[PDB]
RNA sequence: GGUGAAAUUCUUGGAUUUAUUGAAGACUAACUACUGCGAAAGCAUUUGCCAAGGACGUUUUC
């Protein structure tokens, strides 16, 4: 399970860049062939993806995954399973 | 003096279908395609072309007599999506200005149990 | 190859096809509500319930406002949307529907009571059905918040779109647009396919789309594959 | 969370979204006091004390997001003991 | 004594429960006076001595 | 049909959609879950049958 950008290599890293870069030169060969950018922009070039209400993650603790436990005494309505029943 | 004919609503993200058709479902009454209205493949998606499209099948229900209509949703369903599209409620809407009753709403996207 | 397709000169370019009516009262030309009740029932996991009991009234109040009936009934643990003879709109009760789907979905309120907004959409993927291991499945969605949130809100800024993993489901509200392509990045990333490699995809191909050329030709050639 | 509850009435009638019960405990309830059931979950209120000496019945308001449509006959629906009084207490003085 | 006009909301599955219930009510009861009477709202135990169903109306209700 | 726009394919012989019948393989939608179980793999339709366990207590030809 590769979760460093296996794929997406320097070299690959670096030819995007390249090709990014052409296409924001608005060359006619090549087309013929705070702020929410800086922040994209400083993910892509330090490797943020790499580990060390408008939206989600203006919300704290957005990072976190809540767990929950998987007993809960509730008004809820329970079957008993066949297996109690038969123990009876 | 009600005369009951089910309208089908196909509301994929592509495109929209609309299908008036007899309570049994043997005998359809009319269809129209979100392509019928718009040349254009990206307009299909359109809420305007599913609009005229549902103008139309009201139209011929009219036309046939259809007073009011029995509505299902149907989405992509599957593997796919479940979300309808954009087009199914401006179609829905449609219906609505155009006179014609709307009975009973229900949803018969086809959901699978695993894979 | 749209073989034997007829002309459509009644479409009109200057019209924008993308623009919404607004609905009213006396939209529908009958003048008679619906014949029949049509409700929409839905279950949700116990430990959203003690929240459900905090803004289920507030739920009501929308709901009063598009005059859609609302119950919440813990013993059963469902919530049923039902329409009523005041009710004028055909598709309110399917965006209740969709209402108490993300209200199910651990989407809290104040975001989840937009998508009684006709511009708003919702698309729940499940994930529990990728992989089997625990281990690998857990992962694989830590991949999608990645470090401090992060990458989730770059796929936000990818779509646009609100965006919530909670358990086995993926909650995405916004544009159809970006719920497709968040659709693609959460089932590429339950299949392993990391979302960086989405992420930056969608970078270029937006790169692409500032340019009209280069929208007019094919991305493919100029966006790396992947 | 109450420390104890005690079996205090038994399902009959769901009428007007509360819930009719027979008393089986042979002491008066408070009123308002919080109905549980016996994961000490609470259901709602009592609303009414009603019916005869020799049959006593009560009448719970039910808390929102229940439904009294949900509950079946049989049933059982719990107290804490604190809020108990005794039958003697309305009957009059000697 | 009275005589009383009582409204049910939704008509009976048989005519009798009415009596039954008429015939369970009489007694020593439990009653808590209303919030119309001056008196204060409290748990008193009043008898009635006896009752009689009078007519009964299901259409009327 | 699908795409950002596309494109390959299917067909006025009926593509697509809707309704029914027959056959085949697969799965158990919501509740549902990194706090349950299992050594791992992995595991929620009903009904039975079979074998074995986890935690607790009493202990052991220990």
């Amino acid at each position: 399970e590769d979760d460093y950008g296996e794929l997406i290599t320097d070299e690959v890293e670096n030819g995007i860049n390249q090709v990014l870069d052409a296409i924001k030169n608005n060359k006619t060969d090549k087309l013929l062939d705070v702020n929410e950018e800086n922040f994209l922009e400083e993910f892509v070039n330090q490797q943020a993806w790499i580990p060390k209400y408008n939206f989600r993650y203006e919300d704290p603790n957005a990072a976190e995954i809540i767990s929950y436990a998987r007993s809960q005494a509730t008004l809820r309505r329970s079957d008993d399973s066949s297996r109690r029943r038969k123990r009876e | 003096s009600q005369v009951f004919g089910v309208a089908r609503i196909y509301a994929s993200f592509n495109d929209t279908f609309v299908h008036v058709t007899d309570l049994s479902g043997k005998e359809t009454i009319a269809r129209v395609t979100g392509g019928m209205k718009v040349k254009a493949d990206r307009d299909e998606s359109s809420p305007y072309a599913a609009m005229l499209a549902a103008q139309d099948v009201a139209a011929k229900c009219k036309e046939v007599g259809i007073t009011a209509v029995h509505v299902k949703i149907r989405a992509t369903g599957g593997t796919r999506t479940k979300t309808p599209g954009p087009g199914g409620q401006a179609a829905l809407r449609a219906l609505a200005r155009s006179g014609l009753r709307i009975g009973r709403i229900e949803d018969v996207t086809p959901v699978p149990s695993d894979s | 190859v749209s073989t034997h397709n007829r002309d459509k000169p009644w479409d009109t370019d200057d019209i924008d096809k993308w623009k919404i009516e607004e609905f009213k009262e006396e939209d529908n030309a009958s003048g008679q509500p619906f014949a029949e009740e049509s409700s929409f029932m839905t279950l949700f996991p116990k430990y959203r319930e003690s929240y459900l009991k905090t803004i289920w009234n507030d739920v009501t109040r929308a709901l009063d406002k598009h005059n859609i009936a609302c119950v919440l009934d813990l013993v059963e643990g469902s919530m049923t949307v039902k329409t009523t003879r005041k009710t004028y709109d055909p598709a309110i009760i399917l965006k209740a529907r969709d209402l108490i789907k993300l209200l199910a979905r651990s989407v809290p309120f104040p975001q989840a009571v937009k998508i009684l907004q006709d511009d708003m959409a919702c698309d729940v993927i499940k994930i529990g059905n990728f992989v089997t291991n625990k281990e690998r499945f857990v992962k694989r969605r830590q991949r999608l918040v990645g470090p401090n949130g992060n990458t989730l809100k770059a796929l936000e800024l990818l779509t646009k779109c609100y965006i919530l993993v909670q358990g086995n489901t993926v909650s995405a509200m916004g544009p159809f647009k970006g719920l497709k392509e968040v659709r693609r990045v959460v089932e590429d990333c339950m299949k392993n396919i990391h979302p960086i490699y989405h992420i930056k995809e969608l970078m270029i191909k937006r790169e692409l789309a500032k340019r009209p050329e280069l929208a007019n030709e094919d991305w493919s050639r100029f966006l790396p594959m992947f | 969370p109450p420390d104890t509850v005690l079996e205090m009435g038994a399902f009959l009638h769901p009428c007007e979204g509360d819930i009719v019960c027979r008393s089986i405990n042979t002491k008066i309830p408070y009123f308002n006091a919080p109905i549980y059931l016996e994961n000490k979950t609470q259901v709602g209120k009592v609303d009414e004390i009603l019916g005869p000496l020799n049959e006593v019945f009560f009448t719970i308001k039910c808390g929102d997001g229940v439904q009294a449509t949900s509950f079946k006959e049989g049933d059982k629906f719990y107290i804490a003991a604190d809020k108990l009084l005794p039958i003697e207490r309305f009957l009059p003085k000697p | 004594e009275y005589v009383c006009i009582v409204r049910l909301h939704d008509a009976l599955k048989d005519e009798k429960d009415l009596g039954r219930s008429l015939e369970n009510l009489t007694g020593a009861l439990f009653q808590r006076p209303p919030l119309i009477s001056a008196v204060k709202r409290q748990l008193r135990v009043r008898t009635i001595y006896e009752s009689n169903l009078i007519e009964f109306d299901n259409k009327r209700n």
